[PDB]
């Protein structure tokens, strides 16, 4: 994470535990937090048009 | 050097030489005095080699930007008078040019214009341009008639360049014959002037100054 | 249009197995009148290349500064390769060549002859040629001015071509250079006693020995020319 | 006075085969009566099995090697790995030539390579522009000495079939890459004794789609 | 309003855009300039952001002429543009007056250039401070040039995050030697106050770079401090801070 | 200067092109109907006003070429600039290519004037749409084109621009067939008079009719001629 | 909104926000991971198609026979920068008879971006280039930010999920630097590097695009079944 | 806000005026382009707005050169600028090299033109203040890659496709194309395919006064199918849709 | 709107952008005092340096624009340098085209005209410096012309500049009231320095040092500055008055 305050950091953590919920896990794994970072960011984009 | 075009009934016959010398030395015998401006227009190569050939490649560019832009096939008058104003821009830049643009349209008919280096453009029905235009003229214009057949017209193009080749030094090499129709020019191939000589000495009975 | 103003003449040069010897007269000619003496024209650029120039001093001096500024550019950035792999004779040759080419375009030329000679950081000898025309060739011996048809023939005995270089060494080269500089002093009116001799060796680098004199000149047969009467 | 052009001599010879091409020339470079160099080809590979020589003046003739080799690069870049054809090469050059015509080049330029049918193609340029295909073309300061012999051995110029006595002309006979080695050496051998811009070395470059082969032969010192 | 551009102005004397631009320099790398007797000794804190980096292969020290070190902080592209400009100015002086540009003369030209961008809204002000000096014919000098277009002589200067620590010890360095100190000794003192100014950057790790232009050692040429001498400086600074 | 007076909008438009078309709507109505032997451009004049000398007052139809006529709707200031550039271009074609311009060539040319200022900044587009009509040399084919300030052009069998263009166009759906144009010159002329008599009305004062007949024959039918045509239509109706 | 629409301003924090916006082109963009030894440099880019009918977009541009750049942001911007490097490469050949050094060419590229960031109506270039090449100082790997700044590394990445790739390269860091003269190993490790940049995007031989330049290898782009020697 | 500039971003991270231009292609009538390795067919919806319209001298089919064809969709005022430049580009290559230009190479040249917006950005001569609002389907044939079909954006970016439809019916057309395209489609089976897909997105009756066909073949060059032949094929669609 | 953000007129008819320039020249807190002698013109100015790590010798505000004409600057040093550069260029130019060096009067007028042009342009910011030009001309004698950021200038008997300059005015006014002439009747230039220092101490209440002073003297046909050693001789000479 870079340039993140508690409000931004909090969104990652909660969001990690919804991937955990869907997956049907009982323990939240490291990767999930790592995946949770990229949803608060500017991407959820895997789009191609002219900025890929 | 000698380049001629004459209108008749089937269109225009272009006949040119191919010996393009350097001076006292004959640089090449293979130099083609035909310049394919596109499939429907022909340009002769007379004057300086470089200049005359070059800008009629760029005339084909202006041919294809006529075709595109107007969605029509270019008038002969339109082609000729493009090249004309261009060489006026270069008039006293020392570049030399003499070409007969030959074309046959359905909205102007067969038409020759002889465009020249000075910004002179002349409409016309027969021209002969070159070092040896005078020699070729004599044969052609005696036996000239507007009513004429394709065979006779072809044989007169061969014979006229042949006469130039005989007397003038810078003519010779090879002939290339085109028969301009409205569907385009038909190529009638390359004939060497040195094989052509001995056929014509036998068949006409001409060239009686040559000892044989 | 250019008119030659102050001119200098004669640089000779030859290869040998491990390096080159390039040497020049020093004297500013101004035609038959001679106005400068001891004018250097071996301009060292880098520390393993001498660029040996003849023709106009003015043009030589204006590109003398530009030659120092290439080294300045090379030392801008690349702390690992500010002369080690950013300077070789082949680069210094090309830099010079396109400036003279562009001025021949103008019609307002740099009126010079130029030898660029040195040893590369590949470790291989270098000897190329450029001028106000802006022709370019490589060679095994090379020269300028009056020595491009006097001295240069004497050196062509010594090294015939690019496979006679290992048959030539620095003592045999040294002599050949001495001889050549002596010969130039006799038959040229524009060559003097001072000459500076630079050897660029790959085992000892740029050894630039300055202000050598002509020695063992013969002028003792001069009495045995008599009059015509 | 400053004179903006000169010469440097040299003699080149480009021969088109029936499946090979050969662009050769001497490696002697001169100015007036000084031999500048005994060794120095102007016959540069340029990429894409095209070999170029712009022979005559050396200052111009290096200008066209530069800009042409720039065009090779930029063709691949701007036509995305489309190879420069023999045809493509000829016309590009024309444009470079024509581009200085009021301050014209003073070289005789030649390219050689094979065409797309796998036969030789030789184009040869006048100093200011246009080109026409050849099958034999000499150029350089000794052009007119090697040229009329190459026409008598390739194109069979002024030869007739024996015992016909000029009734039947002499037709073409398909050539060999070895065979053309013999023609080129015998001509430049004549060239060394009968012209003075010729000697020291000869380098024949043979070009096919099977490689570019170099051959260095030494000549006579004068 | 009066903060939209740089040729808006306010009754407060502030120009806003320019003051804002100094904040980039104040969050730049620590860089120092020590005025010595024989020359100047520059040193710059080079942050090591990752183990992936190649050490001593990225520089913020570019030479101008053959005798002017220049080291800058703030926005690296912008500073590299300012140094690029001043390499031309040095070449121009050398062309016209046939001498390597004097350090006071070099400062004058740069100040004009930086002035121009605060007088027009159609170009953007600069946000870098450069520290440059060397050895010329009028002696050794040291200048720091603010993005405002202001410069002065300096007996010590600093910029970047760790400027507080550096300056405080530069006062003590001038109180150690009020009659000035050797360039050679100043290598070890430049090391020491970069190490103390890395206590403002102790969440980070660093590489010590030192460069000099001094008459005594480098003969008035700007060179880099490297090898065993560089390592000696590191060992010196290490023991002092321990 | 290059500060945008044309800039892309979040609607996929430029605002000023939309505005330009409303400027042509407020303009006077020009109708174009082509026969099998003529083109007819009749236009609404604002010659209702008294103390006006119409001899020296600009017409709403200006010939650009011997066989190419141009009518316009929108601003009258803007239109004259297009008419001057068009004429200069026409004589250039005669100079370098010979022959007068084709109608299609002029249609493209006026369109290209609008096009340039749509894309570039520091310039606004014109608020003027044209009906360019005529014949080509050695052609008896009537040509009727419409160009608009967008930079687009379209050919039409019949068309109308200016105020109440929808109303006239609706009338022309029943009074004009794509298959069958007006057979004669006179029925084409009376059809254009008939279309004008819907909105324009008010005698032959404000009604103008210009007829171009094949290969450079331009005649303008005076108010007296128009009055006769009006009376016949009125009586018949 | 007074510093986020203009390119000629600061910005109370000493920034320009247009540059930060240009760095979001990298996040949303495609990924490429570069790693070098000392004897070979390697760019391994993940190509991305629009749809099945659509082709895959080449993310590596050959700039020279010893130089190549790869995009990870704005495509129109890459066409400006690619041409500019080629122009300067030919300038080096012409003037100094020399290849254009990778180190030098980064500094030129830097200042070219800078003067459009200065000017009003300008733009920062949102493309991020990774520029490899082999010069006279060995292999080089440069990372070009939207800022214009060039940095030198033995392994880097830009694009989406760059962090996973850099973790992989930091572990294997002293393995791959001390493998030299074997381009194959470096390439295989770059396929594995960019397998950490996935998030169920998979890897196939029509998504994998490798290009290398060596001491004795020119710039060459492997694709098709020439990347099936590593898958 | 983020479009008042002449080139400005965008908290998303990609240029804003360009984004609008891509969503202005949809405004234009449908242009379909189906490429096979037996030739490429381009079909277009001409649009008829009145029976007073003369629609047979209106088309969105334009010849770039003999061996390259183009279909344009979007705002067609913008495409007038682009088509002129394209024609010049093609001619330039045959002037300079006496050679036919690649389809890829031509597309790339028109992409270079498309980026020319801004009035203070880059080193190039700027002559737009805003990007073009038109997308092209450049079809063609080169002898180095056979038949090719490219989709060129107003962005200045290009993708090679095997079938792409743009315009109003872009989404509903392309839904079919993903499943229905394969490489064993011949030129004539492609030709009837165009008309079937065009019928679904046709907002009128399918007929030849609101549809125009064109091919690009190596053998016959760029030929625009006359309305007689176009009409014939349309009637043969309605028979084969009753063969279901 | 923009009647205070650029140099356009307001409903008041007063240019607010221009006013702001004068509200930045007194924020550097440098005072100057300039007096005309009987054969010289002397200008002394503050040179407060509060740092150990700034070299005080290079901190200066007296720039020699001609060999005879000094210029003392009150206000920001970027704008000072730009105005100095421009003035030097013009003074040289005047020699070149008119065959004699630029007068003090006309050099003042030239910078004055450029200042107006900089407030005519709406994208150009004026140089926010008050420039005092001291000389001894041979056609105007001992002279002071003081230009200001707007583009107004006039001659002076004596003048002061800075925030505390009103106090300086009081001293000067008394001096020329009693003498009943426009200059100091003192025939030694050194003693005009001594006098100037005395009135600076009187006005501001501040006791000066040699490193708080910087002195420029235009005598006839040359301009020089005193070094801190020479200024110390003057400070000792106050005790001998």
């Amino acid at each position: 994470t870079d340039e993140f305050n508690g409000a931004q950091l909090k969104a990652v953590t909660v969001e990690a535990g919804m991937i955990a919920l869907r997956n049907g896990q009982s323990s939240v794994k490291h990767e999930d937090f790592v995946e949770g970072i990229s949803e608060v960011q500017a991407r959820k984009s895997k789009s191609v048009s002219f900025y890929a | 050097t000698t380049t001629l075009a004459f209108r008749f009934q089937g269109g225009i016959i272009v006949a040119v030489d191919s010996r393009a010398t350097a001076g006292n030395w004959v640089a090449s015998q293979t130099v083609k005095k035909v310049i394919e401006i596109n499939p429907f227009l022909l340009g002769t190569m007379a004057g300086g080699a470089a200049d005359c050939q070059f800008w009629e490649t760029w005339l084909g560019s202006q041919c294809r930007l006529h075709e595109l832009r107007e969605k029509e096939r270019i008038s002969v008058a339109a082609a000729s008078k493009i090249l004309s104003n261009l060489v006026y821009q270069y008039k006293g830049a020392g570049l030399s040019m003499g070409t007969m643009i030959c074309g046959y349209t359905r909205k102007e008919g067969p038409t020759i214009y002889y465009v020249d280096s000075d910004g002179t453009r002349l409409k016309g029905d027969i021209f002969c341009v070159g070092s040896g235009q005078t020699f070729a003229y004599g044969v052609l214009d005696s036996n000239y008639k507007w009513d004429l057949s394709v065979e006779d017209a072809l044989y007169l193009g061969k014979r006229s360049i042949l006469a130039a080749a005989h007397r003038d030094a810078y003519s010779g090499g090879s002939v290339n014959l085109y028969h301009v129709t409205e569907d385009g020019w038909i190529y009638h191939g390359n004939h060497d002037v040195g094989e052509l000589f001995w056929k014509v000495k036998e068949e006409e009975g001409s060239f009686n100054n040559v000892i044989g | 249009t250019q008119q030659p103003i102050v001119t200098g003449t004669s640089v000779i040069s030859m290869k040998y197995d491990n390096g080159v010897i390039i040497a020049a007269d020093n004297l500013g000619s101004y035609g038959s009148l001679l106005r400068f003496n001891g004018v250097e024209r071996l301009i060292p650029v880098g520390d393993n290349t001498v660029v040996g120039i003849s023709g106009d001093i003015s043009d030589m001096q204006h590109i003398e500064r530009l030659l120092k500024d290439l080294v300045t550019e090379n030392a801008y950035d690349n702390p690992l390769a500010d002369a080690e792999e950013a300077l070789e004779p082949s680069y210094i040759f090309e830099y010079l060549a396109t400036v003279m080419y562009q001025r021949r375009s103008k019609m307002n030329p740099l009126w010079n002859a130029i030898i660029v000679a040195g040893v590369q950081s590949n470790g291989d000898q270098f000897l190329r040629y450029v001028n106000l025309l802006g022709v370019t060739y490589s060679s095994p011996t090379l020269a300028t001015g009056f020595g491009a048809h006097m001295a240069n023939p004497l050196l062509r005995k010594v090294v015939d071509r690019e496979s006679d270089i290992p048959k030539t060494t620095v003592q045999v080269a040294e002599e050949a250079i001495v001889n050549a500089m002596r010969v130039l002093y006799y038959r040229d009116a524009r060559s003097s006693r001072n000459f500076s001799l630079a050897i660029i060796d790959k085992n000892t680098g740029l050894t630039f020995k300055k202000n050598l004199q002509v020695e063992n000149m013969k002028w003792d047969f001069a009495k045995d020319i008599k009059g015509y009467g | 006075q400053f004179n903006p052009y000169g010469d440097n001599g040299g003699t080149i010879l480009g021969i088109a085969g029936e499946d090979f091409a050969v662009l050769a020339g001497d490696t002697r470079n001169i100015t007036d009566y000084s031999i500048n160099s005994r060794y120095e080809p102007k016959v540069f590979d340029c990429g894409d099995n095209i070999v170029m020589s712009a022979n005559g003046f050396a200052a111009d003739g290096d200008a066209l090697v530069k800009r042409f080799k720039n065009s090779v690069k930029w063709y691949h870049f701007d036509h995305n790995d489309k190879k420069l054809s023999i045809n493509s090469a000829a016309r590009n050059i024309q444009h470079l030539l024509y581009g200085k015509r009021f301050f014209p080049y003073y070289v005789h330029t030649i390219i050689a390579g094979l065409d797309e049918d796998g036969k030789g193609a030789v184009y040869s340029f006048d100093p200011v522009g246009s080109y026409e295909r050849e099958q034999c073309r000499a150029g350089g300061a000794a052009a007119s000495l090697i040229m009329p012999f190459l026409d008598n051995q390739v194109n069979f110029k002024n030869q007739y079939e024996p015992g016909t006595n000029g009734k039947v002309k002499k037709p073409l006979k398909y050539l060999s890459v070895e065979e053309v080695i013999k023609l080129v050496r015998d001509s430049f051998t004549s060239a060394t004794e009968r012209h003075i811009q010729v000697g020291d070395g000869l380098e024949i470059l043979i070009v096919t789609k099977d490689g570019v082969r170099k051959e260095f032969y030494e000549l006579k010192r004068d | 309003g009066y903060d939209l551009s740089n040729s808006v102005f306010s009754p407060d004397g502030r120009n806003f855009q320019v003051e804002y631009a100094v904040k980039a320099v104040e969050n730049g790398t620590t860089s120092i300039g020590i005025k010595c007797n024989d020359g100047v000794v520059f040193a710059v804190e080079k942050l090591i952001t990752s183990k992936l980096l190649v050490p001593q292969k990225n520089v913020k020290i570019q030479v101008v002429d053959r005798h002017i070190g220049c080291v800058y902080s703030g926005l690296i592209p912008d500073g590299r543009h300012l140094v690029n400009r001043g390499r031309e100015e040095a070449a121009s002086f050398k062309k016209l007056y046939k001498t390597p540009i004097p350090i006071p003369a070099f400062a004058d030209r740069l100040g004009q250039y930086v002035q121009a961008h605060t007088l027009y809204n159609s170009v953007r002000p600069f946000g870098v401070s450069t520290i440059f000096g060397g050895v010329d014919k009028n002696g050794a000098h040291l200048y720091m040039l603010e993005p405002s277009g202001s410069y002065w002589g300096y007996k010590g200067a600093a910029t970047g995050k760790g400027r507080q620590s550096a300056k405080a010890e530069l006062e003590k360095l001038v109180d150690h030697h009020p009659e000035g100190l050797s360039a050679r000794e100043a290598v070890k003192q430049a090391a020491k106050i970069i190490y103390l100014a890395h206590e403002d950057n102790k969440e980070k790790d660093f590489e010590l770079e030192i460069s000099w232009c001094s008459l005594s050692e480098t003969n008035g040429l700007h060179k880099f401090v490297k090898g065993d001498l560089l390592q000696e400086a590191i060992d010196f600074a290490q023991k002092e801070i321990n | 200067y290059d500060r945008a007076l044309s800039i892309f909008s979040p609607d996929g438009h430029i605002f000023q092109v939309e505005y330009a078309l409303e400027a042509v709507k407020r303009g006077t109505c020009a109708v174009g109907v082509k026969g099998k032997n003529c083109v007819v451009l009749g236009c609404e004049r604002r010659s209702t006003l008294k103390l006006q000398d119409t001899r020296i007052t600009p017409s709403k139809v200006s010939k650009i070429d011997s066989h190419v006529v141009l009518s316009f709707s929108g601003l009258n200031a803007d239109s004259r600039i297009l008419i001057e550039k068009a004429r200069v271009e026409a004589q250039s074609h005669r100079l370098t290519l010979e022959d007068p311009v084709t109608v299609e060539y002029l249609t493209r040319y006026v369109a290209g004037v609008q096009q340039r200022y749509t894309q570039s900044g520091g310039v606004r587009p014109f608020g003027v749409s044209t009906l360019i009509a005529g014949f080509d040399p050695r052609d008896d084919e009537p040509k009727l084109y419409q160009t608009e300030p967008s930079g687009i052009y379209s050919s039409w069998s019949a068309q109308t621009i200016g105020r109440n263009s929808k109303t006239v166009r609706e009338f022309l759906e029943k009074n004009y067939d794509r298959k069958e144009p007006p057979a004669t010159v006179e029925e084409c002329v009376k059809l254009t008079v008939r279309s004008l008599l819907e909105v324009v009305q008010t005698g032959a004062k404000n009604i103008e009719i210009t007829v171009v007949k094949p290969d450079s024959d331009i005649v303008a039918l005076s108010s007296e001629e128009i009055n006769q045509y009006v009376t016949q239509i009125e009586q018949e109706k | 909104n007074n510093y986020d629409g203009d390119t000629v301003t600061f910005s109370p924090t000493g920034r320009l926000f247009q540059v930060e916006y240009a760095l979001e082109a990298i996040k949303q963009g495609s990924v490429t991971v570069g790693l070098r030894s000392n004897t070979h440099a390697v760019l391994v880019a993940l190509k991305r198609n629009a749809d099945e009918l659509s082709s895959y977009q080449k993310k590596i541009i050959k700039c020279d026979e010893h130089m190549g750049l790869s995009l990870a942001g704005l495509a129109p911007d890459a066409r400006v920068l690619s041409n500019y490097l080629r122009q300067q490469c030919n300038y080096s050949s012409l003037v100094f008879n020399r290849k254009l050094a990778v180190e030098r060419a980064g500094h030129l590229l830097c200042d070219k971006a800078q003067k459009n960031t200065q000017s009003y109506g300008g733009r920062p270039y949102g493309v991020g280039l990774l520029i490899i090449g082999y010069d006279k100082s060995g292999a080089h790997l440069l990372e070009f930010q939207p800022s214009g700044n060039v940095t030198e590394l033995y392994g880097t990445a830009i694009g989406a999920r760059s962090q996973g790739a850099k973790t992989y390269l930091e572990r294997t860091l002293d393995t791959f630097i001390k493998i030299d003269g074997n381009p194959d190993e470096l390439i295989k490790a770059g396929v594995e590097a960019i397998s950490q940049s996935l998030r169920d995007e998979s890897l196939t031989v029509d998504n994998l695009s490798i290009a290398i330049v060596g001491k004795d290898t020119p710039f060459t782009i492997y694709d098709g079944e020439a990347v099936a020697k590593y898958i | 806000e983020y479009d008042r500039g002449v080139s400005t971003f965008s908290p998303e991270g990609r240029l804003f005026q360009v984004e609008y231009s891509l969503e202005a292609i949809k405004l234009g009538s449908t242009a379909i382009g189906i490429a096979t390795k037996e030739g490429v067919v381009l079909g277009v919806e001409k649009r008829a707005t009145s029976p007073l319209l003369e629609s047979d001298s209106i088309e969105k089919i334009v010849e770039i050169d003999r061996h390259i064809g183009c279909a344009m969709s979007g705002l067609t005022a913008d495409a007038r600028s682009m088509i002129e430049h394209a024609r010049t580009a093609a001619v330039t290559h045959n002037l300079y090299y006496d050679e036919d230009i690649n389809v890829e190479s031509l597309t790339q040249s028109v992409c270079d033109l498309a980026l020319r917006f801004g009035e203070g950005a880059s080193g190039e001569e700027r002559l737009m203040s805003r990007p073009f609002g038109v997308a092209l389907l450049i079809a063609g044939h080169d002898a180095d890659d056979g038949y090719q079909l490219f989709h060129a954006e107003p962005s200045g970016t290009f993708y090679r496709y095997n079938a792409k439809a743009i315009g109003s019916g872009s989404e509903g057309a392309q839904a079919e194309l993903l499943n229905e395209w394969h490489s064993s489609l011949t030129l004539k089976e492609a030709e009837l395919l165009v008309l079937k897909i065009l019928k679904q997105v046709m907002e009128e009756k399918l007929d030849e006064n609101n549809a125009q066909l064109s091919c690009i073949t190596k053998q016959d060059g760029f030929k625009i199918y006359d309305n007689e032949k176009t009409a014939e094929l349309i009637k043969e669609l309605k028979e084969k849709e009753a063969a279901e | 709107g923009y009647d205070r953000h650029i140099t356009i007129f307001s409903p008041e008819g007063r240019l607010y952008q221009v006013e702001y320039a004068f509200k930045a020249t007194n924020q550097t807190n440098i005072n100057s005092l300039a007096v005309r002698g009987k054969d010289c013109t002397v200008v002394i100015s503050q040179k407060k340096v509060p740092d150990k790590l700034l070299d005080p010798t290079t901190v200066s505000y007296i720039f020699c624009i001609s060999r005879t004409i000094g210029m003392v600057v009150n206000g920001p040093i970027p704008d000072a340098r730009n105005a100095a550069l421009r003035a030097k260029a013009e003074a040289a130019e005047f020699r070149y085209k008119y065959g004699y060096d630029m007068p003090c009067d006309v050099l003042a007028k030239r910078m004055a005209n450029l200042s107006q042009i900089y407030t005519q342009r709406a994208y150009m910011r004026p140089l926010g410096v008050i420039l005092t030009f001291v000389s001894v001309d041979e056609e105007l004698g001992p002279s002071i012309y003081k230009t200001d950021p707007a583009g107004y200038y006039v001659g002076y008997k004596a003048t002061a500049t800075g925030p505390k300059q009103q106090e300086i005015t009081t001293n000067l006014e008394n001096h020329f009231k009693k003498s009943k002439i426009d200059h100091i009747n003192e025939e030694s230039w050194e003693k005009v320095v001594e006098f100037a220092i005395t009135h600076m101490i009187d006005a501001l209440g501040t006791e000066f040092s040699k490193n708080d002073l910087e002195v420029g003297v235009a005598t006839k046909d040359k301009f020089f500055t005193l070094s801190a050693e020479n200024i110390e001789e003057r400070l000792v000479a106050i005790a001998e008055q």
